[PDB]
């Protein structure tokens, strides 16, 4: 079996430092080279750095060189990446991969084994609580048709947040939108649902929101005006 | 023995023209050429292509030596070929015509087999080494001679007949026969049709061989010479270079070139498996060169330049020590292939352009009634057709003697070098 | 650097089609080109490793081809577990490695037009001290749509943010929300607010409005 | 100005077939997309089909799909609509329109003049 495992990711302040550890299992690091790659939220792949254990050879990318340091040790069979002066453009998911040696078949198969990923978040913010606001539908219009209604889960930190409807009773027609980063560093989210326009369904609607980092559970009841 | 169109049939009185002088000088030239060519060809042999050429030349020399003294003796008594001995009446004509047609057909068939073998060897290497052997290829000339004997013995069966052409010497196939029976016309049309088919097949094989050789030339050049030249140019660039970024750029270009070149294939042993030892030696040389590229790249990534240039010099040494042999063998093989194809083509054009007029004469004079005077229109044209048929055996070895002669071989080598 | 450009960007296809993606290099990298597949919230996987060679395990319906500096990935027949993002890479040496942009492949369906809804700010937010109006587009195909927010015959280009869900599991459509936020200085100084929606499957723009 | 010419249509037997074309007068199609629309006698315009750029696909409404087909020729700069298995509900005045953008945000502002198609 061959296996690569990463560790060491988490929330750090701007200007802070972190240390990622890629541990290999089922093969010897001494016979392969190791590489670090990253992916930003909503974007594509990007190579970061390179270590060769036997030769001692080391190389870094232009967005990275001078600020990261890759290292290894074969006694404990591990490679390390040290991140020093972090900015908000460095928040991403980081992966570790191997590459074989010339000559032969091992060089012509580039990145046959990849790690698992670790998420690094760079933000200067403190944990807050979500405020819930109704989205009251308009007056009785399109009575034959349908109507829409939702609740805003606004100004929380950090990810993630779970929103449910009528304590999980309603599941069809509900569209929860992905969170959006505001200019203030907090987040926002909307949950909506569509209802047959007969006294708004002759029922009141209850939307529930959870937040484990702050341990809050606030409720909202939405009523047409 | 009374005909208006060929009135020389029964004429035993020859005309005292210059036919004997031209016949003697042309026979002397042909015999001199045959002897000189066989002498120049004996010591090289002591390729299936060149043994086929030698067999062709031997057959031509034997035919010329057999037919010349008969005409010499017929002219010696200053009479016609109709009768020379009382007991051998009208047999000299038959023997002359039979042998002449026999040698013509044998020569054409051997040229066709030569061209077919050349195209096949350049085109189907698997079938080239799979089936034919030199011992099996040595017996084609008896086979061709036997088939020519079988085909030219048909007039003795009765389907065709020979007639004497004036003055007193020529004997050849009857052509028009007063627009009469379907036998003689059938024989003439069959003969000229067979010659036309052979000429067309020879030209087709020549064109196919030329296209395959052009394909091999293009493949070889693209696969090896461009990659070799970009290697050498980037070596020069590094030797001139001064900054590490330029060195890294040049070495990336060399790495691409060497990887592509290791994918290539030499023109010989294209039938051979990739596990043949010569292929493994090719690959091993390129592996060592790639490793030294990696060493110079590693050492130049750290800002040090002189050691990168030293590893470049080591690249030059191993490049000369491991790689040049296959490139040289490739180009030498290409030049030999061009040489053999040029010889085949220069014989093919001569055979066709000297064999066309008899084909035209038998075609036009078959489906046509009596027309025009039968004194100078028919006779001069037929003498011209016979002369153009007879030229083949006289100039055949001479052009080869010109081409293979070492002084003109070097002269043509310089001529080919010039463009 | 060795730039390498990928095309198309958002291919739309159905089960059984034959799909072709093109990648283009700026130099000669020989045949040292690879193709990868990635699903949302997972790691990339290798499919083709030498511009034509199949890695051990991936199915045989993937093929790769080289012709000069132009490279082609082909999927001859398609199955539901092939809708992903696909990536291109060159690898000529250890220290020089470059990826493409990716080509997401979606599902094909019939045209529907967006349904529009509007909501006014609620009084719980009104006492807090901010204002936020929203507009919802429901169940539309294709992906492209345009939303305009206007106030009292004046286009607004201030605070406007927008979000899109992913393709539904059932009807393979999109939903879209546009939220516009302003302070009470500007919210109470204007009277009417309008949402304008345009789409390919819509002969004339659909508008909705509220008067304060 | 920009002009669009629609040429075709007429009284055609039920169950029949037709073909229509749009002519790119003026500034030509360029790298645009072409939209084909209905107009029923007693209703409002409805979407029929659309053809996008050359590498991209062609899109249909729910009812029309399975019978029509939209194609183009950039050489002549025209677009063609093909029908099949016509029905009594297909009769309407047919329109051709352009959207004045390149990012596929439909701003249909260059209507042609229409074309009357009668069945039964």
């Amino acid at each position: 079996e061959v296996q690569l495992v990463e560790s060491g990711g988490g929330l750090v302040q701007p200007g802070g430092s972190l240390r990622l550890s890629c541990a290999a299992s089922g093969f010897n690091v001494v016979d392969f080279s190791l590489h670090w790659v990253r992916q930003a939220p909503g974007k594509g792949l990007e190579w970061v750095a390179y270590i060769s254990s036997s030769s001692g050879s080391t190389s870094y990318a232009d967005s990275v060189k001078g600020r990261f340091t890759i290292s290894a040790d074969t006694s404990k069979n591990t490679a390390y990446l040290q991140m020093n002066s972090l900015r908000a453009e460095d928040t991403a998911v980081y992966y570790c991969a191997r590459w074989g040696y010339w000559p032969g078949e091992p060089w012509w198969k580039a990145f046959d084994y990849w790690g698992q990923g670790t998420l690094v978040t760079v933000s200067s913010a403190s944990t807050k609580g979500p405020s819930v606001f109704p989205l009251a539908p308009s007056s009785k219009s399109t009575s034959g048709g349908t109507a829409a209604l939702g609740c805003l889960v606004k100004d929380y930190f950090p990810e993630p947040v779970t929103v449910s409807w009528n304590s999980g009773a309603l599941t069809s027609g509900v569209h929860t939108f992905p969170a959006v980063l505001q200019s203030s560093g907090l987040y926002s989210l909307s949950s909506v649902v569509t209802v047959p326009s007969s006294s708004l369904g002759t029922q009141t609607y209850i939307c529930n929101v959870n937040h484990k980092p702050s341990n809050t559970k606030v409720d909202k009841k939405v009523e047409p005006k | 023995m009374k005909s208006p169109f060929y009135r020389c049939q029964n004429t035993t009185s020859v005309e005292k023209g210059n036919s004997a002088v031209m016949g003697g000088v042309l026979f002397s030239t042909g015999l001199l050429g045959n002897l000189l060519a066989l002498g120049l060809l004996a010591r090289s042999g002591l390729s299936v292509f060149y043994m086929l050429v030698c067999g062709l030349t031997v057959t031509d020399l034997l035919g010329k030596c057999l037919l010349s003294p008969v005409v010499l003796a017929a002219y010696a008594q200053n009479r016609s070929l109709r009768v020379l001995a009382p007991a051998l009446d009208n047999s000299l004509c038959q023997a002359f015509a039979f042998f002449m047609s026999f040698f013509g057909l044998s020569s054409t068939l051997q040229l066709l087999a030569m061209a077919l073998e050349r195209w096949l060897s350049l085109g189907h290497p698997f079938f080239y080494r799979r089936h034919i052997t030199l011992r099996l290829g040595a017996l084609v000339a008896p086979v061709v001679s036997a088939f020519s004997l079988a085909f030219c013995a048909l007039p003795f069966m009765g389907f065709g007949k020979f007639v004497q052409y004036c003055p007193g010497t020529w004997c050849f196939i009857q052509m028009v026969h007063e627009e009469g029976s379907l036998s003689v016309l059938g024989y003439s049309v069959l003969y000229s049709s067979l010659m036309a088919l052979l000429v067309l097949a020879t030209v087709l094989c020549n064109l196919g061989a030329m296209r395959n050789l052009y394909a091999m030339h293009r493949r070889l050049q693209a696969d090896l010479e461009d990659n070799w030249e970009t290697l050498n140019d980037n070596l020069k660039v590094i030797e001139k270079a001064d900054n590490a970024a330029q060195v890294k750029d040049a070495l990336t270009k060399m790495r691409a070139a060497a990887l592509d070149a290791q994918k290539a294939t030499p023109p010989k042993l294209e039938d051979k498996s990739p596990d043949s030892p010569e292929m493994k030696d090719f690959r091993h040389g390129f592996d060592i060169l790639v490793g030294q590229i990696d060493d110079a790249l590693k050492l130049a990534n750290e800002g040090k330049v002189k050691e990168a240039q030293a590893a470049a010099e080591q690249l030059k040494t191993t490049r000369n020590a491991y790689i040049q042999k296959y490139l040289e063998r490739a180009r030498s093989t290409l030049l030999e292939e061009l040489d053999a194809l040029l010889l085949l083509a220069l014989m093919t054009v001569l055979f066709t352009m000297c064999s066309l007029p008899v084909i035209y004469r038998a075609y036009y004079g078959a489906f046509k009634d009596v027309k025009e005077k039968n004194r100078t229109s028919e006779e001069a044209e037929d003498l011209r057709a016979l002369r153009f048929l007879s030229v083949i055996s006289i100039v055949n070895p001479w052009i080869f003697i010109i081409f293979r002669s070492p002084v003109f071989r070097i002269f043509f080598h310089k001529i080919f070098i010039r463009p | 650097d060795i730039q390498m450009t990928q095309s198309p960007s958002s291919l739309s296809a159905s089960v059984g089609d034959r799909v072709t993606i093109t990648c283009r290099a700026s130099q000669s990298v020989s045949s040292a080109v690879a193709w990868y597949q990635q699903k949302p919230g997972k790691a990339p996987k290798l499919l083709i490793y030498s511009a034509s060679s199949l890695y051990s395990g991936v199915p045989s319906r993937f093929s790769g081809s080289r012709s000069g500096t132009d490279f082609t990935l082909t999927i001859s027949s398609l199955q539901p577990e092939d809708f992903a993002t696909y990536y291109c890479q060159q690898y000529l040496y250890y220290s020089l490695v470059t990826f493409g942009q990716g080509t997401k492949v979606e599902i094909k369906r019939t045209v529907a037009a967006p349904s529009v809804f509007i909501f006014p700010p609620s009084d719980s937010q009104l006492k807090s001290g901010t204002a936020s109006v929203v507009c919802l587009l429901n169940n539309f195909y294709p992906r492209e749509a345009k939303v305009q927010w206007k106030v009292d015959n004046a286009l607004q280009s201030g605070n406007s943010q927008e979000s899109v869900t992913e393709q539904d599991s059932k009807d393979s459509t999109y939903s879209l929300s546009s939220t516009l936020t302003l302070s009470k200085a500007d919210y109470e100084k204007h009277k009417v607010y309008a949402c304008e929606v345009t789409h390919q499957g819509l002969s004339s723009p659909v508008t909705k409005s509220f008067n304060r | 100005q920009v002009q669009l010419q629609e040429s075709g249509g007429g009284l055609v037997q039920p169950g029949g077939s037709l073909r229509l074309s749009c002519a790119a007068s003026g500034r030509t199609i360029s790298r645009y997309a072409m939209s084909w629309f209905r107009q029923a006698p007693g209703k409002e315009r409805e979407f029929v089909a659309v053809a996008r750029r050359s590498g991209d696909g062609a899109f249909y409404a729910d009812s029309v799909q399975g019978r029509f087909t939209v194609s183009r020729d950039d050489a002549k700069n025209t677009v063609y609509l093909q029908m099949n298995s016509l029905k009594p509900e297909d009769t309407a005045v047919y329109y051709c329109a352009i959207d004045s953008d390149t990012f596929y945000s439909g701003s249909y502002d260059y209507w042609g003049q229409g074309t009357q198609v009668t069945v039964s």
